[PDB]
């Protein structure tokens, strides 16, 4: 019981290091979707 | 008291129950990587092993002895004492006296039999000394006896209730706990899949994007490269 | 003596076995991150 | 006594390691079979 009442905290940390990690990255998805449509909307600009 | 300090991610209450096929595979795995692992005799979980008969303070040669005679008995459960004698403690007959016998050696036989006619009197004199000591205050020491008895019967059946009382307890408040704990695991691991395949599928329509982004990019060059030519 | 040599059998196999555990950790998380950074290359048709 | 508590502390955390082994075996098994899937598809 004790051994799995450490394991059960570190999965917290371990899953919850993931989660955020991932979390991250799609925000930083996000972040290059809107350089990318700024990007286009600007040549839509350039063009038009 | 246990001294293994080795910790699993094992939460049999919240973890699914293995199927039997790969349950088997996985001791099959284990026995093979334990067959390429060499055996360590001398590691410092293990426990002292036992020491052997004659070294020990405990056992005297007499009992090293009987635990050799024992052993060397192929059978040790029907493995049985050398008795007494009880012919000897068996009542005695009338002898036969010869008459080419001499006086000597027949009084000589007779009083040995006189030895063990009034030994075997005196043993049952005792015998029945005893038995109407039991008859007449045997019964109540036989309820005192049955009556200490059970009692120590119900101190055993109480000591095992209560450690049954704590396993019930136990288990119960880790239940609880576990499942908790479960929960927010499972949270945590249906939100990473859906964040892994959300992120795959953004990446690919920001890929697809990306096509079109640099499809005008080369819009623009080639009308660059064109006005420069035709200017 | 009996159960004392099963208990080394199953010191053994519990040593073999979390020997294995630490193998398979390791290559649980070598796995999982490289999915985690599975980024989209340009899926560029075979012309 | 104590043999006989230590083995049976042995063969829990035993049976703890082999659901560890097949936890560890179906994370493993669904993380490659999804790649392997995603590398053969790609066009998600």
């Amino acid at each position: 019981r004790a051994s799995e009442e450490q394991a059960i905290q570190r999965r917290l940390e371990a899953l919850r290091a993931e989660v955020a990690f991932v979390s991250t990255r799609e925000r930083k998805a996000q972040e290059l979707y809107r350089k990318l449509r700024d990007e286009l909307e600007e040549l839509r600009l350039e063009q038009a | 008291m246990p001294a293994i300090t080795t910790v699993h991610e094992s939460l049999p209450y919240i973890d699914p129950e293995p199927t039997p096929e790969q349950r088997a595979a996985a001791e099959a795995l284990i026995a093979e990587e334990r067959a390429k692992v060499p055996d360590d005799p001398y590691h410092a979980l293990l426990p002292p092993p036992l020491p052997p008969l004659n070294e020990s303070r405990h056992l005297t040669p007499i009992l090293q002895n009987e635990l050799a005679r024992l052993a060397s008995s192929p059978d040790p459960q029907a493995a049985k004492m050398d008795a007494l004698d009880f012919s000897r403690y068996e009542a005695p007959e009338m002898p036969s006296i010869d008459s080419s016998q001499s006086l000597e050696e027949t009084a000589s036989q007779l009083w040995e039999t006189l030895k063990q006619a009034y030994t075997a009197q005196a043993y049952l004199s005792a015998r029945r000394a005893h038995l109407a000591l039991l008859d007449t205050h045997g019964k109540n020491a036989w309820l005192i006896g049955n009556w200490h008895l059970e009692g120590e019967v119900k101190a055993v059946e109480k000591e095992l209730a209560e450690t049954k009382r704590e396993i019930d307890r136990v288990s119960l408040a880790r239940q609880g706990m576990q499942e908790a704990a479960g929960a927010e695991l499972k949270s945590l691991e249906e939100t990473w899949k859906a964040g892994v395949g959300r992120v795959l599928e953004t990446e690919a329509a920001a890929e697809k994007l990306r096509i079109e982004v640099l499809e005008e990019r080369r819009r623009l060059a080639e009308a660059q490269a064109a006005l420069a030519v035709g200017n | 003596a009996r159960v004392r040599e099963e208990l080394a059998t199953a010191l053994y196999q519990h040593d073999a076995a979390v020997r294995v555990i630490a193998r398979l950790t390791r290559e649980r998380d070598e796995a999982r991150e490289a999915l985690a950074r599975l980024t989209v290359t340009g899926a560029a048709p075979a012309a």
